[PDB]
């Protein structure tokens, strides 16, 4: 042993499960929230369905300029009017 | 050239696994 | 076949120059005082 | 006995014969470097710096030889194609007989010192065994290589005192050995500022200078003396094979991306130029630029030197080769011979066409034309029943300006497509493939061989460095663990930190 | 509180039921919305 | 007894996490190259860097997933989150690529931080550090895979990406271009891999089948003590048994473990060099005579040949969707294509 | 052992074996060396690699004719 | 001159060298609070 | 933005109240 | 001259010298494809 | 008896609170519909 | 020149088969005890 | 297996070894012109 | 290759000529 307590104990204590009935629920539903709510999208830049592609385009906007890069996928996103 | 080349090798390796097996070095018990 | 010329003396150095090594070294091994 | 793989050992703490196998090792390389310059000489063509470069023809010392100012033969040529120039004694030939000579001697002290192994000075005077003060060798070395590497900078490099360095203009047309200045503003640090090798070299070398004093005057804190072992030689092998595989990893960055001391006219070409299409874009420059001075097409193209349309040409690119495709480039596609010229490919419309350039990726290509837009106009068809773009449909020509064929027309669909498929490559040109029973498959040049072997080494030594670093800071257990090992050692919670028994 | 007082054997099969559970919803995904091919 | 050695002190202590001077490098790259992976690929796209979706979000499942090498024309730009590409910006870092960077360079330190570990434990413990030694082969093959491999390439996009379905892609990128199953290179990868699990195998099965009885029981772990003396096994009886069924068989431990450490060390170190020579495009692709005489004759067909015909359907009918930068317009009639299908 | 001009000259090149500075010494000063050198070698790796661009620095062939 | 990347460089060794300097304070701290016994 | 407070509101509650369950035994222990 | 005591003898065992020819021999057999290309 | 917040400690959560928070964005993902 | 092509290896063979037979029992004798 | 009573050691001295080598060098390098041809 | 043969048997005479002579078994008199 290395002088922690052991994890059996920890996890069959009811004190573990009155803090974590609360912790985990909490966590998994702010995840979720963080999808449903479409921060996801924002935070990451990732398209939504209806945003790869502007209406009558099928073009991929591919990145081709390393210093002007951000302003390309800028003028990108601006296309999807 | 090549052809021979080759099967001269093999035919090494056919020969070591001869001396390998019956001319080994005997595992003794001390 | 149109293959490299220096191939067969390129193998024959390859396995002749270190194998001779080791039978070197093994048969002064051998010699050596029981 | 000692296993074969351990042989050398003997050598630890025999301070004179590890100087013997050094000076015999040191022998070797220079009789390496002296025989590879004869065969070299031996080989080389020097008639047509043009389009038979040294690096053409799988030559790997003669570019290290030239880069520093030997660019002479005392058979009278130069690789800049000059001739009646007296080199002096450091032509290609003195230097490699040099070397062997140098080999020789090395060679005879080599001897000197295996046999005269138990000198005094290798004696540690208080306790009479071998004994080698690594610090203090190091203070004197590093102090040595400083003055030399000072030297090195601010005199041949300058031309103060020596030759100089090989230089160029940004397309590897017109090279030559110049002295270099120094640069000591920013632009000394680009890779493609010589003057940054120069002000390099000077800088360096005087910090060496200045930290080769300091480590022969102070001696190393007993917490680092202990840490690396400094009374142990093996740890010097781990720390110089680390630098040593940094540098290897170095030199081949800069012979693949390319720099001030891996000129393309020394080693050939980079991979890049072809990626960017760099000369093709300086040509049609050149090309526009001397249209719009009022020249006619064929007087526009043929203003563009052979060595210009040669650089725009996938087969110097060092991205083509094969690991057993061996030998020189000139085995592969032939000697070249000509610049064929400029083809212009147009439709029967008169449109004008564009073949789509192989990427280095490829080994085969398709052939595609498109218009200026990136159209598809014409192509070679494989399935023939629903082709719609064959060049027989489309009555796809091709007419050349400048080179060899320069105002001529052709329109039988096979010679047209002929030239479409070495369109594919950039530039053509008429090769020799005689000569030499040339395959017509691409090698890689001097840049991509030493590439490639220095990226290995590197790795390799990479292994070096952890097995050696290993040897020296557990030697008290490289023939076993401590038959007494206590099982409280390794136990958990025994020692409050890990293997320290004070602290039960 | 003290250690010991739910069974290891519950907290174990509730756990897997759980991890099932989850597992199951993204395999019932594969079927369903994005990446459904539908 | 200063700061410093009051820090070693801690940084030693024995926990169920042993820590280190090494796990200061450690344990922030690996949770950051692991961190950045799994937030890869649960959140972020790969649309303006190849045309794919690559993540949960997206729609993709955990074989589909990777966070993917940036667009050609970064380049091998370090595309730090500081640098003049994102120029600070989160979300277009992620767009460009950011992550592929973050997650390798970190990765790497994290390599050189996890073998740095495996030497200060050895040190700590007393043992000899064979197991770092060994630990160098990953490290190789991380280095020349991941770092020289697109180094020696137009840029880092022709990495492998770290997702299932695009190493599988690497795969086969690397059979159709390289034709790298034809490196001798690999091919000793190859056999210091399947040599190394048949070791593993062998060596273990042998062990399980030579147990003395040391115990009542019919299922027989029990009857080891870590602390006893005895070898557990019959070293005599294996080396019997295999000496009359294979001919020849190990008589020396010592021999036999390292013999197994050397094995797959040294496949994966063979396995590197190849991919540092195909970093070049140094490949060892084809058999020169082989093209000569199949060129002069319409009737000489090998194994080696009919790969190749393979080879160049991978390549014409993969490169416009796997290179997007090229813009490559293969029209119906040029690809190459047998009868019917 | 034996004695020889040379060696009697270089001798005390090779006397000191073993000797050391008590505790730490100069390992600070060391470890700013060190720092700089790091930082020095950042900078360079991001010239050449275009992460970092300086005015009159065109890390290009077309850097001076 | 100091061009946005040199900026940009400027910020990243800060942002190293506070990252590297936290960690080392409070590795220090601790080490210093929670100390090994020995006697 | 909302949507941060919104999502990172259950982080902070579960935050909170584990604090508060685990405050004297944290400070028993600090 | 008087002796060097660094001197050691060296060993190759048998089964030494059959993994090695098997070494040797088992590339070379690799290899020589490529040598003659 | 035993301390509560320790190196394991740390570590543990470090790996399980973003798991159980990615965890829940992924299950939220399984209703998106294009 | 347009030598025999079979020049080489036999050469070298020539000089390494035998060259290496000597060493060979050179270096046993060496080995031997006394 | 009892051992075999015919057996006998083997010896080349160092200057037999250089005779012989000189042999071997000598009638290569005169061979050789004719193994070219 | 002819002319390297020629010249490498030619060299390992004269490396030959060296160790015979300045590396010969001593002569010794009883
Ligand atoms: C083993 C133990 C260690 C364990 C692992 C440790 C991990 C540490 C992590 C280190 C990270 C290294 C980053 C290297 C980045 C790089 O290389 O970045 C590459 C840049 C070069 O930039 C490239 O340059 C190319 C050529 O450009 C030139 O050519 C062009 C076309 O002609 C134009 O003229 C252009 O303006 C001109 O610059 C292209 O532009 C590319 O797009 C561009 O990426 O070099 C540079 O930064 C620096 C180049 C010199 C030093 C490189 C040494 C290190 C790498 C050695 C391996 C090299 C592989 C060789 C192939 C085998
Ligand atoms: C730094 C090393 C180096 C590099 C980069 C070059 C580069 C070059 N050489 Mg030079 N050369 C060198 C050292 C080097 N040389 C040395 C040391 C010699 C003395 C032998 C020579 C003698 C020489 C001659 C005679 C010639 C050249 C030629 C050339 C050119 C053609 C290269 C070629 O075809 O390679 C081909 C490379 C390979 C086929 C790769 C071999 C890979 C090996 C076999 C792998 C070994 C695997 C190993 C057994 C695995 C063990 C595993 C185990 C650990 C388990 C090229 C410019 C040619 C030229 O064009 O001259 C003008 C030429 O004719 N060189
Ligand atoms: C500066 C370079 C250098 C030097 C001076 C040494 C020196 C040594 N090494 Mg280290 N080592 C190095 C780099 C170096 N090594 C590298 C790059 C690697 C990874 C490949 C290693 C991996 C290594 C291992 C695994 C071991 C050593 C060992 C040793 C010791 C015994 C060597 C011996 O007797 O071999 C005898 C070798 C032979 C009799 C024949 C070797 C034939 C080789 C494999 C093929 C032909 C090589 C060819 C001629 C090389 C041409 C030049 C090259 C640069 C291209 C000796 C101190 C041994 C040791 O530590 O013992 C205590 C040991 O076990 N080394
Ligand atoms: C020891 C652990 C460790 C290591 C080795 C790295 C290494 C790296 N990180 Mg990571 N990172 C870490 C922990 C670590 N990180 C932690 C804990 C976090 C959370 C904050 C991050 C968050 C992070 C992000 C968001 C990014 C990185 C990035 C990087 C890469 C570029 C770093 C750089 O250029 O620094 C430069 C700074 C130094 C090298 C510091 C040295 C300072 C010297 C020694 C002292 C002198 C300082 C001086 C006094 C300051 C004067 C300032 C003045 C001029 C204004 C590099 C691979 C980048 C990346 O991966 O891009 C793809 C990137 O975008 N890291
Ligand atoms: C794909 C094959 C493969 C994997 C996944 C793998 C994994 C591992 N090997 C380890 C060890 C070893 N492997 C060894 C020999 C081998 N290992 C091999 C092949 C593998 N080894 C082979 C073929 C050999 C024979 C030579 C040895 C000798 C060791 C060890 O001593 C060590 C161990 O302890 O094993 C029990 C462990 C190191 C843990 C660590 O570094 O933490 C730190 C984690 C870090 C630093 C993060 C690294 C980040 C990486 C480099 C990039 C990011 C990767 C993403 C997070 C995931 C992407 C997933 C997509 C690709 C699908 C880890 C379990
Ligand atoms: C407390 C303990 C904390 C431990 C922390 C551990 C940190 C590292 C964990 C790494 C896990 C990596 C796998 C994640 C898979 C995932 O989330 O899929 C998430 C996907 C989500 O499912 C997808 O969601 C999309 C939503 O838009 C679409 O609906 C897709 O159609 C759907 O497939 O689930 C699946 O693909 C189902 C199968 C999952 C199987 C997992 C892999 C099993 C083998 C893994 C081997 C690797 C070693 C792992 C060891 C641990
Ligand atoms: C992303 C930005 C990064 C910037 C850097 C910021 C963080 C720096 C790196 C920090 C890494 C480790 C932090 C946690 C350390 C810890 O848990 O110590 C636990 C200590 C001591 O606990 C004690 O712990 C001991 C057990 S053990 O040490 O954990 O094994 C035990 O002996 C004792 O009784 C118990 O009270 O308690 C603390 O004071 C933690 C200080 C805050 C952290
Ligand atoms: C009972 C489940 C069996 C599963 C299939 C067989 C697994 C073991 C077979 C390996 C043979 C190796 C060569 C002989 C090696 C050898 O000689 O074995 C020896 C070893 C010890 O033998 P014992 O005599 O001690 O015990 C076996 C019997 O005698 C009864 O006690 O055998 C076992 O441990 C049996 C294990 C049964 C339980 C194992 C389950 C493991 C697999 C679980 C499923 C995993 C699927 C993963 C898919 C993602
Ligand atoms: C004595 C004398 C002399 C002489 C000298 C001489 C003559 C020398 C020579 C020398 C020489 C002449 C040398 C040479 C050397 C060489 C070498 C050392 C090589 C090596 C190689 C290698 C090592 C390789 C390897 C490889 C291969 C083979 C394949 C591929 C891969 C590799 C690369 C690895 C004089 C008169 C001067 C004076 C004094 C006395
Ligand atoms: C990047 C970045 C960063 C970082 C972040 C991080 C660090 C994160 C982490 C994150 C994490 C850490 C996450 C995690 C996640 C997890 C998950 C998502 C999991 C899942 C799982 C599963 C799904 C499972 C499965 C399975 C298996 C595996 C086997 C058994 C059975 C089963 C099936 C159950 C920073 C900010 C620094 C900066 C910027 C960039
Ligand atoms: C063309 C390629 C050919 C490759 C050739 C490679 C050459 C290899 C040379 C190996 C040198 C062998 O070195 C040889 O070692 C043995 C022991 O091992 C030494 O032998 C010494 O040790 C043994 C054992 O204690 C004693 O019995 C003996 O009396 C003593 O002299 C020899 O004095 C030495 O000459
Ligand atoms: C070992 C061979 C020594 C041969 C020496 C020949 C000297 S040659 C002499 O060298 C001078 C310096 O380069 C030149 O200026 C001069 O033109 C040249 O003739
Ligand atoms: C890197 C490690 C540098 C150690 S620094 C070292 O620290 C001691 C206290 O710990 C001081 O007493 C001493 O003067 C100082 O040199
Ligand atoms: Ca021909
Ligand atoms: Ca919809
Ligand atoms: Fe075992
Ligand atoms: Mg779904």
């Amino acid at each position: 042993t290395t002088g922690e307590r052991p994890f059996s104990d920890i996890i069959t204590s009811v004190r573990y499960w009155v803090i974590h009935s609360i912790t985990i629920p909490a966590l998994f539903i702010a995840g979720w929230l963080f999808v449903s709510t479409g921060l996801a999208y924002d935070v990451f830049g990732t398209p939504r369905p209806d945003s790869y592609y502007a209406q009558e385009q099928r073009s991929i906007p591919l990145v081709t300029d390393r210093f002007e890069a951000k302003q390309q996928v800028e003028t990108f996103l601006e296309q999807l009017k | 050239m090549e052809t021979i080349t080759y099967v001269f090798i093999f035919a090494c390796i056919i020969a070591l696994f001869f001396f390998a097996i019956f001319f080994r070095e005997p595992p003794r018990i001390t | 076949m149109e293959v490299n010329q220096l191939g067969l003396i390129a193998t024959a150095l390859f396995v002749l120059v270190p194998s001779v090594f080791l039978i070197i070294l093994y048969v002064q091994t051998e010699s050596q005082q029981k | 006995g000692l296993p074969w793989y351990r042989v050398h050992t003997v050598l630890i703490n025999d301070p004179g014969r590890l100087i013997a196998a050094h000076l015999m090792h040191t022998a070797l390389v220079a009789g390496w470097a002296g025989s590879m310059a004869l065969y070299e000489l031996a080989t080389f063509d020097p008639s047509d710096p043009v389009l038979n470069p040294m690096w053409r023809q799988g030559m790997f010392v003669l570019p290290f030889m030239a880069r520093l100012g030997v660019t002479g033969s005392w058979s009278g040529w130069s690789i800049t194609g000059e001739t009646g120039i007296d080199p002096g004694f450091w032509s290609f030939e003195g230097v490699a007989l040099a070397h062997i000579v140098l080999s020789g001697l090395l060679f005879l002290a080599a001897c000197w010192h295996w046999v005269y192994w138990d000198l005094e000075l290798f004696r540690d005077p208080r306790t009479g065994e071998p004994a080698l003060d690594l610090p203090k060798m190091f203070g004197i070395h590093l102090f040595l290589a400083g003055l030399l590497c000072f030297g090195f900078g601010a005199f041949h490099l300058t031309g103060l005192f020596g030759p100089g360095m090989w230089v160029s203009d940004p397309y590897g047309l017109t090279g030559s050995v110049q002295p270099v200045a120094p640069e000591w503003g920013p632009d000394g640090f680009n890779p493609y500022n010589p003057g940054g090798v120069v002000a390099h070299h000077i800088a360096a070398g005087i910090v060496g200078i200045i930290a080769g004093l300091f480590h022969i005057l102070v001696r190393p804190p007993q917490r680092l003396y202990k840490a690396l072992r400094m009374g142990n030689i093996e740890t010097v092998l781990s720390s110089s094979i680390a630098a040593v595989f940094f540098a290897a990893f170095v030199v081949a960055g800069t012979m693949w991306y390319g720099s001030a001391t891996t000129p393309i006219e020394l080693f050939g070409p980079t991979r890049y130029q072809w990626d960017s299409s760099y000369f093709q874009q300086e040509i049609n420059r050149r090309v526009q630029a001397s249209l719009a001075s009022g020249a006619t097409l064929e007087e526009a193209w043929s203003a563009i030197p052979e060595k210009l349309a040669f650089y725009d040409y996938i087969g110097n690119n060092p991205a083509k080769g094969g690991l057993f495709r061996t030998g020189p480039m000139n085995k592969g596609d032939g000697i070249a011979q000509a610049w064929k010229g400029h083809a212009v490919f147009r439709n029967k419309e008169g449109e004008e066409l564009f073949v789509r350039r192989m990427p280095a990726f490829f080994e085969s290509f398709p052939v595609i034309l498109t218009d200026k837009n990136g159209v598809v106009k014409a192509d070679i068809p494989f399935r023939r029943a629903e082709s719609k773009y064959s060049f027989e449909q489309q009555g796809v020509t091709v007419s050349f300006y400048g080179g060899e064929l320069n105002g001529q027309t052709f329109t039988d669909p096979p010679t047209v497509k002929s030239y479409a498929r070495k369109a594919i490559f950039g530039e053509i040109f008429e090769f020799d493939t005689e000569t030499l029973n040339s395959d017509g498959i691409f090698r890689t040049s001097p840049r991509g061989w030493f590439t490639f072997a220095h990226a290995v080494f590197a790795l390799l030594f990479f292994f070096g460095h952890i097995w050696h670093g290993a040897r020296t800071l557990f030697r008290d257990v490289f023939s076993g663990i401590d038959p007494e090992l206590s099982p409280e050692q390794v136990e958990w919670g025994f020692y409050q930190k890990v293997g320290d028994v004070t602290t039960r | 509180s003290e250690g010991g007082r739910i069974p290891l054997w519950i907290v174990a099969t509730v756990a897997g039921m759980g991890v099932i559970v989850i597992v199951g919803l993204f395999f019932y995904g594969a079927y369903a919305g994005l990446g459904s091919s539908l | 007894r200063g700061w410093f050695d009051i820090l070693d002190d801690w940084l030693k202590r024995d926990r169920f996490v042993f820590v280190g001077w090494s796990g200061i490098l450690l344990f922030p790259c690996a949770y950051l190259a692991l961190g950045g992976w799994l937030t890869g690929t649960t959140f972020v796209t790969s649309w303006y860097t190849h045309g794919l979706a690559s993540s949960y979000l997206e729609g993709c499942n955990f074989l589909t997933v990777a966070v993917s090498t940036p667009a050609n024309s970064m380049g091998h730009s370090l595309l730090l989150l500081w640098g003049p590409e994102a120029q600070g910006d989160f979300t277009r870092w992620c767009q460009l690529g950011g992550l592929w960077t973050f997650i390798a360079l970190h990765g790497a330190f994290g390599l050189i931080g996890f073998m740095l570990r495996q030497f200060e434990i050895a040190r700590l413990v007393g043992v000899r550090p064979y197991n770092a030694i060994a630990f160098s082969a990953p490290i190789a093959v991380f280095v020349s895979v991941f770092l020289i491999y697109p180094l020696g390439q137009s840029s880092w996009f022709f990495a492998p990406s770290f997702g299932v379905a695009a190493i599988f892609r690497f795969l086969l990128f690397f059979q159709g271009f390289h034709n790298w199953t034809l490196n001798p290179f690999h091919m000793m990868g190859v056999a210091g891999v399947l040599g190394g699990a048949l070791l593993c195998a062998i060596h273990g099965a042998t062990v399980e089948n030579t147990l003395f009885q040391d115990g009542e029981g019919a299922s027989t772990f029990r009857a080891f003590n870590p602390t006893q003396a005895e070898e557990t096994y019959s070293m005599v009886t294996a080396n019997r048994f295999w000496s009359q069924i294979f001919g020849i068989a190990f008589s020396n431990k010592r021999w036999l473990h390292f013999f197994m450490l050397f094995v797959p060390v040294t496949g994966l170190w063979m396995s590197a060099i190849g991919v540092v020579g195909l970093a070049l495009n140094l490949r060892s692709y084809d058999f020169i005579s082989q093209e000569i005489r199949a060129a002069e004759d319409p009737e000489f067909e090998t194994f080696y040949t009919k790969n190749l015909l393979l080879n160049e359907g991978i390549r014409a009918w993969m490169a416009p969707q796997d290179q997007p930068h090229e813009n490559f317009v293969f029209p119906e009639e040029v690809l190459p294509r047998g009868n019917a299908l | 052992a034996r004695r020889t001009w040379l060696g009697d000259i270089l001798r005390p090149l090779n006397s000191e074996y073993g000797k050391v500075a008590p505790g730490w010494g100069t390992t600070p000063l060391m470890a700013v060396f060190m720092g700089l050198f790091l930082v020095f070698l950042l900078i360079i790796l991001e010239i050449y690699n275009s992460t970092l661009i300086l005015d009159g620095v065109n890390v290009s062939w077309k850097a001076l004719g | 001159t100091i061009t946005p990347s040199l900026k940009g460089f400027f910020i990243g060794l800060l942002s190293g060298a506070v990252v590297l300097g936290l960690t080392f304070a409070v590795l220090i701290a601790i080490s210093q609070i929670d100390k090994v016994q020995r006697s | 933005d909302w949507r941060v407070l919104v999502v990172l509101l259950p982080v902070l509650l579960a935050a909170g109240w584990a604090v508060r369950n685990i405050l004297p035994y944290a400070v028993k222990q600090v | 001259m008087e002796p060097n005591p660094n001197r050691q003898p060296v060993e190759l065992n048998r089964t030494s010298l059959y993994l090695g020819l098997l070494l040797i021999l088992v590339l070379a057999l690799l290899f020589s494809s490529y040598f003659f290309n | 008896s035993y301390p509560i917040f320790t190196v394991r400690w740390v570590a543990v959560h470090t790996l399980a609170v973003p798991t159980i928070f990615f965890l829940g964005a992924i299950a939220a993902m399984q209703f998106i519909q294009r």
